[PDB]
RNA sequence: UAAUUGCGAUAACGAACGAGACCUUAACCUACUAAAUAGUGGUGCUAGCAUUUGCUGGUUAUCCACUUCUUAGAGGGACUAUCGGUUUCAAGCCGAUGGAAGUUUGAGGCAAUAACAGGUCUGUGAUGCCCUUAGACGUUCUGGGCCGCACGCGCGCUACACUGACGGAGCCAGCGAGUCUAACCUUGGCCGAGAGGUCUUGGUAAUCUUGUGAAACUCCGUCGUGCUGGGGAUAGAGCAUUGUAAUUAUUGCUCUUCAACGAGGAAUUCCUAGUAAGCGCAAGUCAUCAGCUUGCGUUGAUUACGUCCCUGCCCUUUGUACACACC
């Protein structure tokens, strides 16, 4: 985006970027530990998703 | 008196090729307001350095 | 020794395969050839008059041989050139969907290609058979 | 045409108002021991070879 | 051009100042010394300081 | 291809379709100089006429030549696409035409006069000697007429 | 559209007797002999190569080179 | 749900944008210092960092 | 399982990966032999490794390559590099050091960025011009 | 030359000349000596090459411009004038042709003819613009050996490029046609004219 | 020295903000941690050609092994190193060898004190004050206008062609983007000259579009210097698409029409290496509309490596009756 609100001035642009890191791990586990590992190890602003099975 | 052919045979007013006209640049730094605020009215708002001790 | 079309270089494969389909007469040339421009990106129709469908088909054959599966849309994009928009700047544009698709059918009925799974077209087991043939016959000119 | 071959001895300085000229002292490979400073045109390093189209003359300062 | 800042030269002075023992003319081992002997917030910075401590060291050996 | 000889049979500058045609230039492009025939049109018609494209205009035995006359003013009976022709659907009798030579000059004026006789804006525009295609006229189009 | 576009049997023999002494012969070279426009030139080359009289040392489009028979 | 991870994190950002805003126009009298959002299952936690919490 | 090595070479943004095993000496790139290539104006460029080192030395080894990314010219410089490096990678783990260093001597004496990967790379264009260094036109007034 | 054949074949003319001699497309880098003084150390010719295309960086240092092959330097200066910026493949092809055309005429080495043509069109001395105030005279200065080559090259190329405009004759023809005359100056070529006419003016102030 | 960057001189010594450090991105890892959403080798399954063992493919899981290529976490690396030239043998500078890298490594981001009556009340439910406030300067609906055309100025785009147009064909990138209460990116099969249409399908995405088979470029031909087949302005006629709406023609396609322009006066812009320039792509804008912009990769030169001559701007010295500071 151009820095200025108006049209005056040399044409200065500005490049803002946001950096998204995605990680996925594979696990084979029973009904307990999955449910035990998911409630905790939580973080304020890290997205955690648990997908199920093979399909 | 309509269509290209008419206007083509007409002379082009010389305000076509004119300049920027300026009109009040070199007068910029000179306030036309005639007003000019005053030292008291300044030190009321921003304080005067003579009273700084009683500020600190 | 054994031969694959990969041993034959690019152009001179297709020139020979062209003369092959030509020598044959089993083609299925649509008949709107010579009236068609082969892309919207072109000025003139091809100069070959009677011909050039052989060139494309033979070209089409070799490409699909080279890879897994190819469709019309991929041929449109491949064969497509750079159309001059006139006083406006150039842009790449796709070639004609009909010519290419009709090429795929003209060869399939003739049996150098078969409709593949997942999409597109696959080179027939007898396609490879008669492609490697004339491929090796090219090296017999240089022998 | 009395050809004259000269080997750049040392690189002196940039003369001329534009600065294209570079002062340099040279030596002839025919009868050395006489050194004369000449004015060049392009880029120059030490131990180069200049072709003088006349032997004896020189300039110094350029405007 | 490459000219060490004041903070490099200033650090380097004090370094040779309190450690002449150890501190040879080898940058590599001087570098390794720095991490043990000194606290610098960046890899880059440390090397620039070690390079110059080495450059000063090298010239102390003669005069 | 090959080295041709002939005799005296080749002629330069043969005239047809109320215009003149350079004989020693290739016949595909030779015909183009006629109004209403371009490169494409010439291309299709010559092929249709069972004529060798390698030939020049100075070549082409009279029958071949006159054949080409037919196909051009009668494209539809000779199997030409009908989208390949300049005047199609007409404005009146609805018939698709390929208008040629001196005759195409007229079919411009007819049209222009239609929009003029109707007093349509597009027509009004033309009569004023302006750019009718809805282009910006401020900066462009200075010399002109 | 100035000369050099047509056969002219006298031009044929014109080529035949004039090709010797050519160290360099090409498309542009054939036009410099006050004859042989470009189209007919590139045909002339192939037909001079039909039997002898020229040795292709070159390859392709935009450049043609032939030399006297030996 | 059914969103892109991309559009998510961006739109998530905007969420904190509108959130902090709403509180800043509200709790300024309480000395509101900004916020934080904790994403958990079963709950969404938002914590007010205002200096005077007796009025919040 | 036979003795084999894998290398790569990269020119500009191109990357050429090449497997060197012990063989009867086939030299192939992607699917086609080294005798094709084309660009072909540069054909002798990628032959060059086979030349400096002598047309033998490949008789006990098969060389296959594949090139993705880059461009028409850019790939050609990357393949030859993966070739020459792969030939000298084979004398690293297998043949001899003294022959290996007689190979890098035969290359680098002449070279053209052979075992050495070219470090150049497009500079980011910034605002104020259509190019990286190039600025726009200003007319003053 | 002890021919060697393995799985994927390498052709005869290929196998043979390559390992034997390091020469050009097919032309000998041996022989080909600079026939003038100076101008050596500024004309390359050993170390030999195959084609004129190279990824080397000559631009990072001043005089390493000279270490480049003088044949390549001739090609580089071909690809220019707008539309032809880039297009080394265009030029490098034309060069090989030009050599074939030069070789046809009066034999010898096309690569040596290149050398002769370059050494013969280099200005020995020239005139700059020294202000002196107001109306400015012209000081005669002798051109550096490095610039002397560079200048020759651009001269030849320009002169051929200008002759190759709006005429059936091709670039490789006009380039050769120039190099052929520039080898021993006939004053029939663009470069020989301009070089000498710079030296005529260089002698007209002195 | 790019730098109040330092060295040295020194009534100063030793300091801090700014420059530097720092941050990001592009370079280098057969060394660490790994991967069916990246990929190789081997084997089953499997096709073609050759047969003497071979050569060239298929097979989202038939298995086994691996991390060179891809990917990004953690580390390593450069500090102008080694040696040598030159200089108060001081900071530095230059050359050579080695090196992924030695131009502040290349490129950006950040960026002190201070100044302008610079621009922005037409971004803001940021705002003082003024004006207006029901026949409204609020707001909404209909149509028109911002595109209007004798002319002057500026940024561009396309050309004047044979280092070319054109027709076949070889065929090679990178930065992006993509649809939930939904119609976004679109493969594939048909229909159509094309534009496009139709039935379906993958994709909330390293998984599908997409290897974005992009363009310039390379090759084989047709054309032959003739405004020619260079060039495509202008215009007629028909078909499509976006959108409630296309007339003053949104764009797209086909035919025909076939302008000016044969290298451009005085002037003036931009640039020193993967740079210039040539080329196309993606993103913003976007229902439709790029000749624009912001990034990207492709091909890849000529010329400097200097000077203060022009211009511009800093720095002292000096004058001052200016200090609202030469408006
Ligand atoms: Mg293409
Ligand atoms: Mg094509
Ligand atoms: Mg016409
Ligand atoms: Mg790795
Ligand atoms: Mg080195
Ligand atoms: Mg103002
Ligand atoms: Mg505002
Ligand atoms: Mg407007
Ligand atoms: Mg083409
Ligand atoms: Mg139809
Ligand atoms: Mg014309
Ligand atoms: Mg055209
Ligand atoms: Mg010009
Ligand atoms: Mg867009
Ligand atoms: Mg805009
Ligand atoms: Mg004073």
């Amino acid at each position: 985006t151009r820095k200025t609100p108006n049209g005056e001035g040399s044409k200065t642009w500005e490049t803002y970027e946001m950096r998204i890191h995605k990680r996925y791990i594979d696990l084979e586990a029973p009904v307990q530990i999955v449910k035990r590992i998911t409630q905790i190890t939580i973080e304020p602003g890290v997205d955690v998703e648990v997908v199920v099975a093979s399909n | 008196t309509a269509g290209r052919r008419n206007n083509r045979s007409k002379d082009v007013t010389d305000s076509a090729t004119t300049k920027k006209s300026n009109t009040r640049r070199a007068t910029d730094r000179h306030s036309r307001t005639g007003k000019t605020d005053t030292k008291k009215k300044v030190n009321q708002g921003w304080g005067d350095d003579k009273k700084e001790l009683s500020a600190e | 020794p054994g031969v694959s079309v990969r041993d034959v270089a690019a152009q001179d494969f297709i020139n020979a395969y062209a003369s092959f389909l030509q020598r044959q007469g089993k083609l299925e040339v649509p008949g709107y050839v010579d009236i068609v421009k082969t892309s919207s990106g072109n000025e003139m129709p091809p100069q070959d008059a009677e011909g050039w469908f052989y060139k494309r088909a033979a070209s089409v054959a070799r490409h699909i041989y080279m890879r897994k599966q190819v469709g019309v849309g991929k041929l449109n994009k491949l064969y497509g050139g750079a159309k001059s928009r006139g006083v406006r700047p150039y842009k790449h544009i796709d070639a004609s969907g009909s010519i290419n698709r009709k090429v795929l059918q003209a060869l399939e009925k003739i049996g150098i290609v078969e409709i593949s799974p997942k999409g597109g077209r696959r080179i027939s087991e007898n396609g490879q058979r008669d492609l490697d043939r004339i491929a090796a016959q090219t090296l017999e000119e240089d022998e | 045409t009395p050809v004259t071959l000269a080997k750049v001895i040392k690189v002196l300085g940039r003369t001329g108002s534009r600065g294209g000229v570079t002062q340099v002292r040279v030596e002839f490979l025919e009868d050395t021991s006489r050194t004369i400073v000449r004015n060049v045109k392009g880029p120059v390093r030490e131990n180069d070879i200049l072709v003088l189209m006349e032997s004896e003359r020189e300039a110094r300062r350029l405007r | 051009g490459r000219v060490r800042t004041k903070t490099v030269k200033r650090a380097s002075k004090a370094l040779i100042e309190r450690y002449y023992p150890k501190l040879t003319l080898d940058f590599q081992t001087n570098k390794r010394l720095c991490d043990e002997i000194a606290t610098i917030q960046s890899k880059r910075l440390r090397n620039k300081i070690a390079g110059y401590t080495t450059h000063l060291m090298k010239r102390i050996q003669k005069g | 291809s090959l080295v041709v000889q002939e005799q005296g049979s080749f002629q330069h500058i043969l005239r047809l379709l109320n215009t003149n045609v350079d004989g020693n230039i290739k016949i595909v492009y030779a015909l183009t100089t006629i109004k209403g025939v371009g490169r494409r049109y010439s291309n299709l018609v010559c092929k249709k006429a069972d004529v060798d494209l390698h030939k020049r205009a100075g070549e082409l035995t009279q029958e071949e030549l006159e054949r080409i006359v037919q196909i051009m003013q009668n494209p539809t009976h000779y199997k030409i696409p009908a989208w390949f022709l300049n005047r199609q659907n007409d404005i009146t009798d609805g018939k698709d035409y390929h208008t040629l030579a001196n005759n195409v000059e007229s079919k411009l004026r007819d049209d222009l006069e239609r929009l003029k006789k109707i007093r349509a804006h597009r027509g009004i525009r033309h009569f004023w000697g302006l750019r009718v295609r809805g282009q910006h006229t401020k900066t462009t189009g200075r010399r002109r007429a | 559209a100035q000369h050099a576009v047509i056969l002219d049997q006298e031009k044929y023999d014109r080529i035949l007797k004039e090709v010797p002494t050519y160290r360099y012969v090409s498309v542009s070279v054939l036009v410099d002999r006050l004859k042989i426009g470009g189209s007919l030139a590139r045909i002339a080359l192939r037909h001079l190569e039909k039997e002898g009289i020229i040795k292709p040392i070159s390859k392709h489009s935009k450049q043609a080179i032939y030399t006297r028979a030996t | 749900a059914l969103i892109s991870k991309k559009r998510k994190l961006v739109a998530d950002g905007v969420f904190y944008a509108e959130l902090n805003e709403f509180f800043t126009r509200e709790l300024a009298e309480e000395g509101y210092s900004g916020v934080e959002v904790r994403v958990t299952p079963t709950k969404t936690e938002v914590i007010i960092r205002a200096t005077r919490t007796q009025d919040v | 399982a036979v003795p084999s090595v894998q290398t790569f070479g990269k020119k500009k943004s191109a990357t050429a990966v090449a497997h060197v095993k012990a063989g009867k000496g086939l030299i192939k790139v992607n699917g086609s032999p080294i005798t094709l290539v084309e660009p072909e104006i540069l054909r002798f460029k990628v032959y060059e490794p086979l030349l400096l080192v002598g047309l033998d030395k490949f008789s006990n080894i098969d060389i296959r390559v594949r090139v993705t990314g880059g461009g028409h010219v850019s790939q050609v410089y990357a393949i030859r590099q993966a070739i020459a490096k792969g030939l000298v990678a084979y004398h690293q783990k297998y043949v001899d050091e003294q022959s290996k260093n007689e190979l890098k001597k035969a290359f680098t004496s002449y070279d053209r960025t052979l075992l050495i990967a070219d470090s150049r790379r497009p500079e980011p264009k910034k605002f104020g011009g259509k190019g990286a260094r190039s600025r726009f036109q200003k007319s003053y007034r | 030359f002890t021919p060697v054949v393995l799985a994927t074949p390498i052709p005869e003319e290929v196998q043979q000349a390559q390992t034997e001699i390091k020469l050009f497309n097919k032309w000998s880098f041996e022989e080909v000596e600079v026939k003038d003084a100076s101008l050596v150390d500024y004309v390359q010719v050993r170390q030999p090459i195959f084609v004129a295309h190279t990824a080397g960086r000559y631009a990072n240092k001043r005089f390493r411009k000279a270490q480049c092959p003088i044949i390549e330097r001739l090609t580089n200066s071909l690809m220019m004038n707008g539309r032809n910026n880039g297009k080394k493949l265009k030029a490098v092809r034309i060069i090989k042709h030009t050599l074939d055309i030069i070789n046809v005429l009066t034999d010898q080495n096309p690569i040596q003819v290149v050398v002769d043509a370059i050494t013969n069109t280099g200005p020995r001395e020239d005139t700059t613009r020294v202000g002196g105030g107001g109306a400015a005279r012209r000081q005669a200065v002798d051109v550096s050996p490095l610039r002397r080559v560079n200048q020759a090259i651009a001269l030849l190329t320009i002169g051929a490029r200008e002759a190759a405009f709006r005429n059936i004759k091709t670039i490789a023809e006009t380039l050769a046609e120039e190099l052929i005359n520039a080898a021993k100056g006939s004053s029939t070529s663009y470069a020989i004219k301009k070089k000498d006419e710079l030296e005529r003016v260089a002698k007209s102030n002195r």
